[PDB]
């Protein structure tokens, strides 16, 4: 009625499946894992060839042993919106309606000399790249799983 | 002060001036269009006008 | 077959275990949770230790129930990469090659000035700060699980 | 996508526009020459972070985890 490979598990009990089963033995599994499908979908984001599947040139079936993603993650430059800064900046250009001037009566050293630096890129945020790392954990009660060996 | 660009009440410094007196002057700066009378309570001496 | 404490479900009917199995009565365990193997490493963040179930000491058992995860994960400044400005923009600095000079040689009135107002923190999407939070899971294999008491 | 973001505010300053403003560009350059050197720092507009961001690359959620055929017994 249960043969191998079917959905394998036991719920609470610390000890192994055998001990209450009672058919033959069962050897635990999905060890910092979950039960995700692989379908039968062949071209499906999970489903193609898990970790471990392969042929040699990539092909496993459509089929299980499967693996991908953790919870947490955070980006990289390339992950972020389109970002502009709310209230109206001056930049560099050669075609502005801002004189600049180059030089000029500093005559007296005496006025306050504010001068702002260089015309750059500002940068954001840019004490860290490792950002927070959003859990993708999703609602998750970690449940038992002794695979039934057959 | 009366002046061409405007007829304003300008910082009006006391105490000493320092460079601290200019990132003293910023905040009265901005008072001036705050018009919520609150604002940072100058104890530097200031008028709006 | 099932032990005690069943892991168990069914895909289709109204009732407990009592009307569809038939044999014992049932609840769902793990509503809106999502299972995964408790193994006997104690690590892995949402795959380790129990969100109900810990010590005294806050050791939880390799034991199953525990949770992990949720809905919806948002965006704050301690997720985000560096990041450049996507032009020369003039920032504010005491080192600067440019000027912005100490006050008017300007004998005139009206020939077009500005204020560059007060050098501060450039702001971004202030607007708009808490803003949005994208939803950290994967699609549902979610149907009513009515898991046999025993 | 732009909605989703933190505010952000700039490591260090730079100079907005408001009419308030203390720093004064003048009421031009006093440009005698064509030597004294001339720039625009251009005019105001929106700040520019990574519009070599279109809409991005994408973190993944989902959590390593069997992928295996649930197999639900038809009828």
């Amino acid at each position: 009625i249960y043969p191998i490979g079917t959905i394998y598990e036991n719920a609470v009990n610390p000890n192994n499946p055998v001990t209450y089963m009672g058919f033959g033995s069962w050897k635990l599994f999905g060890q910092g894992k979950v039960l995700v499908g692989w379908n039968e979908d062949i071209s499906d984001p999970n489903f193609a060839l898990n970790n471990n599947d392969l042929d040699s040139g990539g092909n496993p079936s459509h089929t299980a042993g499967g693996t991908g993603g953790s919870t947490s993650v955070t980006l990289e430059n390339a992950n972020l919106p389109a970002t502009e800064t709310d209230e109206e900046v001056l930049i560099v250009d050669e075609n502005g309606s801002v004189i600049v001037g180059g030089c000029q009566y500093d005559p007296d050293e005496s006025g306050p000399i504010y001068t702002k630096y260089r015309e750059a890129k500002a940068s954001t945020n840019s004490t860290h790249t490792p950002p927070t790392s959003i859990t993708n954990i999703q609602p998750y009660i970690t449940v038992y799983r002794w695979i039934r060996i057959a | 002060v009366l002046g061409y660009d405007k007829i304003f009440y300008g910082r009006k410094s006391t105490d000493v001036r320092w460079s601290a007196d200019d990132v003293r002057f910023s905040s009265q700066d901005i008072t001036f269009a705050k018009l919520g009378d609150q604002l940072h309570l100058g104890f530097d001496v200031e008028i709006f006008a």
